[PDB]
């Protein structure tokens, strides 16, 4: 389990 | 010009209490509706959307759109100058590169001024359309507060289960693993001691609980939290400002 | 299987609070009179008892008798995800890797459920009359301990009929604190003989955590022989701190 | 022989916690009419001047006069082992290296016994100041507590209409002005003339200490000379501290 | 003063 | 800072 980053859904 | 007379100014205290140890610059749109702040963190994992509407202050001014450069860390330090019982009114002119603060007291023989330097930050804006999420939950804020600090004694994620009898929260680590089970409530004393479902389908999803501690720092503003989940999408943690508006924390899942 | 419920579970937390930073991991002896754990301190210089009877359980269960391994430590991080007013649930299976526990939280309308990985540990394995036995507050003994901390590394403990004297000495100066024979505020006293020991305070500001437990402690003390400080666990049993003596 | 008994030895406790953060050792002098004590930090910019009555104690006795040097911090630590309620008792002999307090309670007695060291009065007039404000500790105390996150020196303003506390620094600046008020809630100055002098925070804040002593404090100041900050121990004597302004 | 240990006692 | 031995 990584951690995704909020620039990949909200931009 | 801008003219802002709150009489609840802990409200404001409170605000920054619940940013200034997560976000430490971020610009405040000044603007006709209101007061809105959108910020991410340092490191790009949350997202934070603070709206005061304008109605909700005793009287308000704005003449243009302002874009105040705030560090938040400074701005923290003069607003626990303030009782929590005065009536702040902030004050900036249209260019300035200071943010006046104005604490009147109770009393009326205590009158405390000050005057905070701003930054040129860049009004840099997500886009963050409005959606239905499958899962929403209301439940009190200082539950959710304690199951958060009391899953970091047990793991790094928290695993947070949603179904329409009730949430489920989990953690795993090296000296074991836990699992508390949250259930819908047939009425409460009062209303805020509730744990309501809303669940169109299933949800499950993964978070860190440094940033959901972070999160629950905005507990003194509500008595009640609400999480809003879907697949695949950060989670929404929102606390209602009463009367006045909302902060709303974004969270990535992990992997 | 082993199935023990206690509604009071803050008894549980407070005992594992008093023992974890004394000791790290015990060995949790399990049998039909109840729960038992009896411990020596990493330096050999104090030993710990607790006594839990099964009649002061709610609902007990006991097939075999058992020697669980706990990590004090861990089950200590556990408990405090336990309300003071939780209903706390063990359960051990007998070829069990695991201790299972269960917080109940007062309005059936939260239950969290935790899961503690055990230790192989393996056992260690007598009821004295003393010379003289002081019963004074908890919290009393436990101010007298941290005072004293502030003087000097020992106190001396001086027992007789007329009262208990603490003392210590140190490079800023002594002190000395006598309480005077006097339900739950008396000092009362119990002599059989004059005695007069000497004791680490390290040792008894660390036995001190146990005061959220009772109201009331006692001392029970004999020449040359280890110091015995005592809190009963109401309407369960008691946890006992055996201090032995400098010479 | 020196004895001195007080009933309420909460008061010996709250001015030692006053007294040990600011000077470490000082000299205690006994004598018939009470115990004076004098002493600049080891900084040399404040001033601290205890006054303690004989006629405050409920039992006072002084045969030869005495110049005690007393560690403060150790007779904090010591007097840290004393209930609020607790009768204190000092107590020393002429040729004593000791000083011995009795601690008396609800049958409990304690007797401690402190080590002196052998330590070797500067010139304090009785002035009339310009401006005089009588204000509650507390106010005091959360006023320069707050500025100190503001800058380093506080500015008094000390006009007819109130007293203005002012700081600066990187961050920006903050002023508070409180004005006189119409008994220990309020604020009133006696003025000859207008004042306004800069002081360091830092002692300020050390000064604060002896809060819990009295529920109103005094800020005497000058012209340009030191400012008195005194809080006065009700039937006893008074606490007063001299701080001297910042001419850069 | 030194420190006896509680192994000599009971053992 | 002007000290207090400047004084008295």
């Amino acid at each position: 389990r990584r951690q995704a980053s909020m620039t990949e859904f909200y931009h | 010009m801008f003219e802002a007379r709150l009489v609840q100014g802990s409200i404001l205290k409170k605000v920054l209490e619940a940013l200034k140890d997560l976000i430490n610059e971020a610009c405040w749109d000044i603007s006709s509706s209101g007061v809105n702040l959108q910020s991410m963190d340092s490191s790009h994992v949350s997202l934070v959307q603070l709206t005061l509407r304008s109605e909700g202050f005793d009287t308000y001014r704005c003449d243009r759109n302002l874009a105040m450069g705030v560090n938040l860390t400074s701005m923290s330090k003069i607003l626990k100058c303030a009782g929590n019982e005065d009536i702040i009114t902030l004050r900036a002119e249209d260019n300035a590169d200071t943010l006046a603060l104005v604490f009147e007291a109770p009393n009326q023989e205590k009158v405390s001024d000050y005057e905070m330097k701003l930054m040129d930050l860049d009004v840099e804006q997500l886009g963050i359309p409005e959606q239905e999420y499958s899962c929403v939950v209301k439940m009190p804020s200082g539950e959710f507060a304690r199951i958060c600090r009391d899953l970091s004694h047990i793991g790094d994620a928290v695993v947070i289960s949603c179904a329409k009898d009730g949430v489920k929260f989990s953690a795993s680590g090296e000296l074991g693993n836990g699992n508390i089970k949250l259930s819908q409530t047939s009425n409460v004393d009062k209303e805020e001691e509730a744990v309501t479902i809303e669940m169109n389908e299933p949800v499950q999803l993964t978070f860190a609980l440094r940033y959901l501690n972070f999160f629950t720092k905005a507990t003194p503003l509500s008595s009640t939290v609400t999480l809003s989940m879907s697949a695949d999408v950060p989670l929404v943690v929102e606390y209602k400002i009463a009367d006045m508006g909302h902060l709303k924390y974004y969270l990535a899942p992990k992997i």
